[PDB]
């Protein structure tokens, strides 16, 4: 129907929504391995004929007993999809993640949303009415079916091998470099992306500074033409003499710890 | 067509700023006078005594009404007898507080020294009661007669609390305390 | 041999960032693997904002206190 | 003619005197909006300078003057530091 | 027993640690009334009903004795043009000024269409409301400790009710 | 995408796992706690920003930390239902 | 107690057999010690000791109305 829906296709709306999201927000894009951590961790892979586009599905026999609510997706206007595939022991009433009620088929079953925190709220509630293998599918705009949440087949709340920690940071919260010490550098502005050695190396850098009876003073560069300025400091004495310095307060330091 | 009242500077050139000792009291300040002589202050309790007879009058004689504002009268005619000891502008008639920290009538010094006693007696009343009560279920749950013994034996405050001050057990080392270091300092 | 605080010993956390810090805790078990980063775990009165008074903390964040040396008005 | 609001209006009796001819004709207005044609094209050469920001190769190819080169090596006017400060000394 | 419990909200709150913050007694406030569900709820509920129905009576008991005690009520009936007062206040402070309150209930004009004449009477009435009060209070006690358990109302019983 | 990070601190509780509503932390093998097990966060790209998993983290402070980063708002970030930028 | 009935309940068991002849005390079974200890509750003891604090000033401020002593 023309009121009902527009009556072009979700493509033609669409129009260039892609290569201008690549515009729009080139911070915007997936790891080379979404569902997983690490590139050795099988990577199972599925296509539309397992789980089609919810365009391409008319009263299958996996949808749930469902009536229908303004609350879904928006048919048309938006392409993103994600499934749930989870197989039912019996027929119950549960509650849909866009409010209304459903009830469960006796076998497979099968409910398409827009967003994957409507998917990931009914696969909470499934287990927690004693369900096991919910798979969570995201379906793109062009039909590529992306499987999500048990990605490794191990739900995440339990430990699995294979696993590789991802974002993890050997030391404590307020162990991160400080905003000041990382200054000019790129993680200036986000200090919680830096790397240990990193962090470690500015905190001790900001100590080095605070020891100026022993800071080398980094003599001026030579920028004019004219002939280079006699003065009256070698710096070739204080070079060697810092270099002393510094052996023995490193021998010092060591021999303290 | 003029502006604010303008005011006079002292173009004081000398090199020297004085200070007249013997205007550093109330007594001898051209502002202020005693609220026994001033004009406008015996303006205003004529006019609160007569409001209050203009009160008075429309309840009939002998009513509770007629007592009642009988004895706010004779309130308000004590309050002003007591009042006329007071420092009350010169054109005002509002009685002062003055507190600069001489010992007069409407000063604060007195005042000052009994609502400091009265509070440091809370205050440590509450202090010793957290110390012999180190916790929570006593805080929510109140010892009576533990709080009352503390309360009682909080008047000497003053003497106990300096006392505690200078042996190091009234105050905590900053190193024992739960003391804002997430910078890591 | 046994690492770390005494059971059931009052020990000072010197972790800057923690809700008790510099104030005082007892050890309820200390993990006896050289693995464990934060093996002491330290019992508090107070909890923090989270509601949880219990917390494992390092080697070196816990100061171990004497039965006597510390100050029992917090 | 006005009609009068405001106390102190009535009571100072301020008068709003209109001048009899206009003060600026039309040719000196006419003029005041040419320079401010020639500060507007400024402007758009000042913001399409900024929206895109310095180039690289400025501050890089160019040499510095010798006056930049002096002021940078003794850190002066407010080199040999990270801050602006106008009122520097 | 009974008085143990009275306080077992704050003997709850001191018992865990977790409970011991200003927290704990804001929600301790929070949470009053906000019976949980239960085997008694409906208990609950109905003696709660019946302790504010005691309350209000309370209120009218009040009402009515100002009316008695401290209103003009009779001067009013002679010359409803005159200001309707049922609230005298002391000479504390300097509050004088105040002293009568011109009441604007509409307590004079409703006991006026009750057929009130006389103080006697309101002093009856005022009375007769504290003593339902605490028959409504007596009576909460007994449905919260000693009844039956009134879960049945608004499903079963929702008929009778009604 | 507001960048998630986890710490030596973690315990391994599964708590934070169990209260992200978009499946971002996962459960890794480790050996630095007695757990032997330390939470992950490999799929940030789903991380919403609700701060659920900091909520349920036990430890003294927040063994997992969520930064929101505004300038990186992203559909899956902004939990965007009626729009879609893929 | 199968008979659904509230915490401190004072009610006897609804599940008798013929009419009873039997003492049942309906007041609530409060404790001398727990009437103590709740009227020494924080809320209890200083909305008390405000209500103290409140009358002794009133009474202050009756007996010796305004700052007359100053
Ligand atoms: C300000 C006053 C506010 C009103 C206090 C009235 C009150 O709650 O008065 C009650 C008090 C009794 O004190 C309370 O007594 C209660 C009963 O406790 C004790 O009571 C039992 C014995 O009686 C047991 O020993 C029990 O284990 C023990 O806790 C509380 O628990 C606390 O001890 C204490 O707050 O009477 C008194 O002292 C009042 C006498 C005044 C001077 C003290
Ligand atoms: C912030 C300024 C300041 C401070 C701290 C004080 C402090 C004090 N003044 Mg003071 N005073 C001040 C400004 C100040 N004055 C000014 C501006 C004036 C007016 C010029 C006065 C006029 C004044 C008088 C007239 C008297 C004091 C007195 C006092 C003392 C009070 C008695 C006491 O504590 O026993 C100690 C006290 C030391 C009294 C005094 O001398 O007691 C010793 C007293 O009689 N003061
Ligand atoms: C044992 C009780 C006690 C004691 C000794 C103190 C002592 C102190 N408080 Mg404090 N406070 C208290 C209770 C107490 N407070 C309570 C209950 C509250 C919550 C309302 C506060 C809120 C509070 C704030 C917000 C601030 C202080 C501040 C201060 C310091 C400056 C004095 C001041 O401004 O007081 C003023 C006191 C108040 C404004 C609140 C008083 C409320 C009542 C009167 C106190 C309770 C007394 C206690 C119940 C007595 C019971 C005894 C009985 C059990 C035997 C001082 C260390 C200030 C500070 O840090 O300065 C350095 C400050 O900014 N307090
Ligand atoms: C028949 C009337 C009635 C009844 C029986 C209830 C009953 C209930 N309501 Mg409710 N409510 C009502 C009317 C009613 N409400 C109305 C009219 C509103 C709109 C204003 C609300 C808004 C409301 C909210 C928003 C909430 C409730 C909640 C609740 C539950 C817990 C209440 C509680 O613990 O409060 C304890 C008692 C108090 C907190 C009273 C404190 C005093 C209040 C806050 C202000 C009073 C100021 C006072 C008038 C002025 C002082 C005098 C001045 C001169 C100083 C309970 C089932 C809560 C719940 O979770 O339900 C399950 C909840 O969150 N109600
Ligand atoms: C509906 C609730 C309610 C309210 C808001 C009031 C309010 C008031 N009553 Mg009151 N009263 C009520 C119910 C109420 N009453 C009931 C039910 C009775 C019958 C027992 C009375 C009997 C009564 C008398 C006999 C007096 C008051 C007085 C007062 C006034 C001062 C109270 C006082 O001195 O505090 C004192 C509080 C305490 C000592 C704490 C206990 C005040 C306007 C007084 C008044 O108007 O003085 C001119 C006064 O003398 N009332
Ligand atoms: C911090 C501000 C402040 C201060 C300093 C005062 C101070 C005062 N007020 Mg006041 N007042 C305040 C706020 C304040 N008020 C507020 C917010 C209101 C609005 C509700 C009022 C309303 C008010 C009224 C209506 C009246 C006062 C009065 C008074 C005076 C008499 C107090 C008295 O005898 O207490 C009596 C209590 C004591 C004397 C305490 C006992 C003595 C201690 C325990 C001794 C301890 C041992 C040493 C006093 C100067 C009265 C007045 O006119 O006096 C001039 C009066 O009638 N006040
Ligand atoms: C000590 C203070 C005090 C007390 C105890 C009372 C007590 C009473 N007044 Mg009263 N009153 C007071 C002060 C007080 N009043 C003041 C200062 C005024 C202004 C002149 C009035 C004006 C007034 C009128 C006009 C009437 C009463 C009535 C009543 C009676 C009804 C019970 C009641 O208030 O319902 C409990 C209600 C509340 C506690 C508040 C309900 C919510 C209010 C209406 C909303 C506004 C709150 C507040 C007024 C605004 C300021 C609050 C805060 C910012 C300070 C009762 C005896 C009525 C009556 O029939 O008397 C016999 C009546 O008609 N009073
Ligand atoms: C107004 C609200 C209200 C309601 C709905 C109830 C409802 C009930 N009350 Mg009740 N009660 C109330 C107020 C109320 N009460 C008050 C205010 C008091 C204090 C005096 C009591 C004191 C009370 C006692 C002491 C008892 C009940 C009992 C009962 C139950 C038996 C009723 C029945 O079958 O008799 C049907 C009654 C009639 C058809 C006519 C009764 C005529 C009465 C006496 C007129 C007065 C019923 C659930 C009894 C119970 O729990 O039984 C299991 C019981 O023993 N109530
Ligand atoms: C003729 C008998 C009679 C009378 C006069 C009342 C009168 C009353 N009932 Mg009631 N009631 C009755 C029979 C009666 N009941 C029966 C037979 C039942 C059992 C099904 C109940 C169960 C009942 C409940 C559960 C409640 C009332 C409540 C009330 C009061 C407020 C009603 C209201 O606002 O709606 C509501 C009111 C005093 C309410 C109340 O305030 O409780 C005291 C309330 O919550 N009644
Ligand atoms: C009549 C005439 C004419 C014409 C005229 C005209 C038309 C004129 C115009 C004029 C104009 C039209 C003017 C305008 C102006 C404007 C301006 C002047 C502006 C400015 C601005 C600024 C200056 C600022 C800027 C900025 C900003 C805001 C941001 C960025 C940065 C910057 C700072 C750059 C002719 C020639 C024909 C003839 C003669 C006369
Ligand atoms: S809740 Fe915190 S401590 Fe527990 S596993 Fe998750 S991140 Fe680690």
């Amino acid at each position: 129907a023309v009121p009902n829906t527009p009556k072009s296709s979700p493509d033609t709306l669409a129009g260039n929504r892609t290569e201008a999201s690549a515009v729009s927000r080139p911070y915007d894009k997936f790891n080379v391995n979404y569902p997983l951590s690490s590139p050795d961790q099988a990577r199972t892979e599925v296509t539309t004929k397992e789980i089609p586009r919810p365009e391409d599905l008319v009263d299958s026999p996996k949808f749930p007993l469902f009536g229908g609510s303004a609350n879904g997706y928006m048919s048309k206007a938006t392409r993103e999809r994600h499934a749930i595939t989870w197989t039912a022991k019996e027929e119950t009433t549960f509650e849909m993640p866009t409010s209304g009620w459903a009830m469960m088929n006796k076998g497979e079953n099968l409910c398409y949303f827009r967003k994957k925190e409507q998917c990931i709220a009914l696969c909470k509630q499934l287990r927690s009415m004693k369900i096991n293998d919910v798979k969570i599918y995201r379906l793109s705009k062009d039909g590529t079916v992306t499987f999500l949440h048990p990605s490794d087949g191990v739900f995440p709340e339990k430990v699995n091998k294979g696993r590789v920690p991802v974002n993890f940071r050997p030391f404590t919260v307020c162990q991160n470099a400080k905003q000041g010490e990382l200054k000019f550098t790129e993680y200036w502005t986000k200090p919680y992306e830096a790397d240990a050695l990193t962090t470690l190396f500015v905190k001790a850098r900001v100590a080095a500074y605070n020891d100026v009876v022993n800071l080398f003073p980094l003599p001026n560069p030579k920028l004019t033409s004219g002939p280079a300025e006699p003065t009256s400091v070698d710096y070739d004495a204080l070079t060697k003499e810092a270099m002393e310095g510094q052996k023995k307060r490193i021998e010092a330091a060591m021999a303290s710890v | 067509i003029d502006t604010a009242p303008v005011t006079k500077m002292k173009n004081l050139k000398t090199g020297t700023v004085e200070v007249d000792q013997t205007k550093l009291s109330v007594k001898s300040w051209g502002h202020m006078e005693p609220c026994g002589q001033n004009k406008k202050f015996q303006k205003r309790i004529k006019d609160e005594a007569f409001k209050l007879k203009k009160r008075q009058d429309k309840y009939a004689k002998g009513s509770a009404a007629y007592a009642g504002v009988q004895e706010v009268i004779d309130q308000a005619k004590d309050t002003a007898k007591a009042y006329e000891g007071r420092w009350c502008g010169k054109k005002d008639g509002l009685p002062r507080v003055i507190a600069t920290g001489e010992v007069t009538r409407g000063g604060i010094v007195t005042p000052a020294l009994m609502f400091l006693y009265t509070t440091g007696w809370i205050g440590y009343a509450g202090r010793s009661y957290l110390l012999r009560t180190k916790d929570a279920a006593k805080e929510i749950k109140i010892d009576v007669p533990l709080a009352l013994t503390c309360m009682t034996s909080a008047f000497a405050w003053p003497v106990y609390s300096w006392q505690d001050i200078t042996n190091g057990r009234f105050v905590a080392k900053d190193t024992e305390i739960r003391v804002q270091r997430m910078h890591m300092a | 041999a046994w690492v770390g605080p005494k059971k059931g010993s009052q020990v000072r956390i010197l972790r800057p960032e923690s809700y008790w810090f510099q104030q005082r805790g007892t050890v309820v078990n200390v993990n006896q693997k050289t693995n464990i980063k934060y093996p002491v775990t330290v019992k508090f009165d107070f909890v923090n904002y989270a509601n949880v008074n219990t917390n494992g903390f390092a080697l070196w964040e816990v100061d171990e206190l004497k039965e006597g040396e510390y100050d029992p008005d917090l | 003619e006005r009609i009068p609001g405001g106390k102190f209006t009535k009571a100072q009796g301020k008068i709003v005197a209109t001048p009899d001819e206009d003060g600026f004709t039309d040719s000196e207005v006419a003029l005041a909006l040419i320079i401010a044609a020639v500060v507007l094209y400024l402007a758009i050469e000042v913001t399409k300078s900024l929206f895109y920001g310095e180039d690289p190769e400025t501050t890089a190819k160019g040499p510095m003057t010798p006056f930049e080169k002096r002021v940078v090596e003794k850190g002066l006017f407010g080199s040999r530091g990270d801050s602006y400060s106008p009122f520097r000394p | 027993d009974f008085s143990k419990a009275a306080f077992g909200s704050a003997t709850g709150l001191v018992a865990k640690a977790a409970s011991q913050t200003t927290t704990a007694i804001w929600n301790l406030h929070a949470d009053a009334h906000d019976f949980s569900n239960s085997s008694y709820l409906s208990k609950q509920v109905f003696a709660a009903n019946l302790a504010h129905i005691g309350v209000v009576f309370i209120w009218l008991s009040g009402m009515h004795f100002h009316g008695a005690y401290f209103s003009n009520y009779l001067d009013w009936l002679q010359d409803p043009s005159i200001a309707p007062t049922a609230q005298q206040v002391s000479n504390i402070a300097n509050q004088s000024v105040l002293n009568p309150i011109r009441v604007t209930s509409g307590f004079f004009n409703l006991w006026l269409a009750e057929g009130i004449t006389s103080t006697y009477q309101l002093k009856v009435i005022a009375a007769f409301g504290l003593i339902a009060s605490a028959l409504c209070f007596l009576g909460s006690y007994f449905h919260m400790h000693s009844s039956t358990s009134f879960t049945r109302v608004l499903n079963t019983k929702l008929t009778s009710l009604s | 995408a507001h960048a998630v990070k986890i710490y030596d601190t973690c315990i391994g509780c599964t708590l934070c796992v169990r209260a992200c509503p978009t499946d971002v932390i996962e459960m890794v093998p480790a050996t630095v706690n007695a757990a032997k097990q330390v939470a992950s966060t490999p799929r940030v790209e789903d991380c919403v920003g609700c701060k659920r998993c900091e909520t349920a983290c036990p430890t003294d402070f927040l063994s997992i930390r969520v930064y929101l980063q505004e300038n990186e708002e992203t559909q899956y970030s902004l939990g965007l239902d009626l729009a879609d930028w893929s | 107690r199968k008979i659904p009935a509230g915490p401190y309940s004072v009610s006897v068991e609804p599940l008798r057999d013929g009419a009873t002849n039997e003492v049942s005390i309906v007041t609530p079974p409060i404790s001398s010690e727990g009437v103590q200890e709740y009227l020494s509750l924080a809320p209890v003891f200083f909305m008390a000791l405000a209500i103290f604090t409140s009358g002794f000033a009133i009474e202050v401020l009756r007996f010796f109305p305004d700052t007359r002593y100053w």
